[PDB]
């Protein structure tokens, strides 16, 4: 199933290439750099595709529980909506057992996104409900 | 007054804590103080002992260790450790952070 | 003259066993540190899986 573009990129080196940012981390930097390299090269800088996969996966886990690392990510009824490159990288993480380090991947792909697009975000956690006076005062 | 965060705690071993940083652009100096938000009310001070290549901060804890949990946020003061100093300290015992202890300006 | 010979022989055995003990404590500590790191040795493993 996995497309040869991902196999060629994978067996080739990617970390030494030019990126928007020198990323700090151990092994988990590669899983995000490879997502960024697919989004930049083959999908033509459609970064939010993989950002949706995380938003997809956050619900998929609620449909299966935390015992989703066991499952081969290619063959599955629930993973059908996922991107092939994202599936390949979840499979690589399944092989290496780094799947417990997931959120450190999305947090880094978000950095590369926010720097390539140059979109620094600023989260807000205000009140038990929002309001109009403070939405314009804050 | 706005504080500045760098990341959250990765794990702890008793008095020790390791840090997972966010926004990898940001750095921290070597022997600075770090303020951990165990809760919105209480705050624990700590010192940075060492740093790593992956991006992490080995930290030694100095107060309210038992309240620490994983997933808590960290903030940085941007200065070395320092205590209140002067002639207004002769009659009272203190904690090495300056916290006067009960019993039955300048920094340094 | 005999007590002194016995004394220096004991001073040598004491000061030698003190060194062997210090070295032994180092071997035990480094053995535990080397075993932890060797077992905890982490690698990328960028190899095919499919």
């Amino acid at each position: 199933v996995p497309s040869p573009k991902y196999i060629e990129i994978y067996q080739s080196d990617f970390s030494r290439n030019a990126y928007p940012l020198e990323l700090l981390g151990g092994s988990h930097v590669d899983f995000a750099k490879l997502l960024y390299s697919f989004a930049d090269q083959v999908e033509n800088k459609k970064f939010e595709v993989y950002v949706e996969d995380f938003k997809k996966l956050d619900s998929i886990i609620a449909e299966k529980g935390p015992f989703w690392a066991e499952e081969k990510i290619f063959q599955s009824p629930t993973f059908q909506g996922l991107s092939e490159g994202f599936k390949f990288i979840l499979g690589w993480i399944q092989s290496e057992g780094a799947i417990d380090r997931l959120e450190n991947v999305r947090l880094a792909y978000k950095e590369l996104v926010n720097e390539a697009r140059k979109e620094t975000t600023a989260t807000v956690i205000v009140a038990k409900e929002p309001s109009g006076n403070d939405l314009a005062e804050i | 007054e706005a504080k500045q965060k760098i990341g959250f705690v990765h794990g702890i071993d008793g008095t020790i804590a390791t840090i997972a940083p966010a926004a990898s652009k940001v750095t921290v100096p070597y022997n600075t103080v770090l303020e951990i938000a165990v809760s919105a009310t209480n705050i624990a001070n700590a010192l940075v002992f060492n740093l790593e290549k992956d991006g992490s901060i080995g930290v030694i804890l100095l107060d309210n260790i038992s309240e620490v949990r994983s997933g808590q946020d960290v903030y940085a003061t941007g200065s070395l450790l320092k205590i209140p100093v002067g002639f207004h300290m002769l009659g009272k015992i203190i904690n090495p952070l300056g916290k006067e202890i009960p019993t039955g300006t300048k920094l340094g | 003259g005999n007590i002194t010979g016995l004394m220096q022989l004991a001073d040598y055995t004491y000061n030698k066993t003190r060194k062997e003990l210090i070295t032994a404590e180092l071997l035990e500590i480094i053995g535990t540190m080397t075993a932890m790191h060797a077992g905890k040795k982490v690698g990328l493993k960028k190899t095919e899986f499919w």
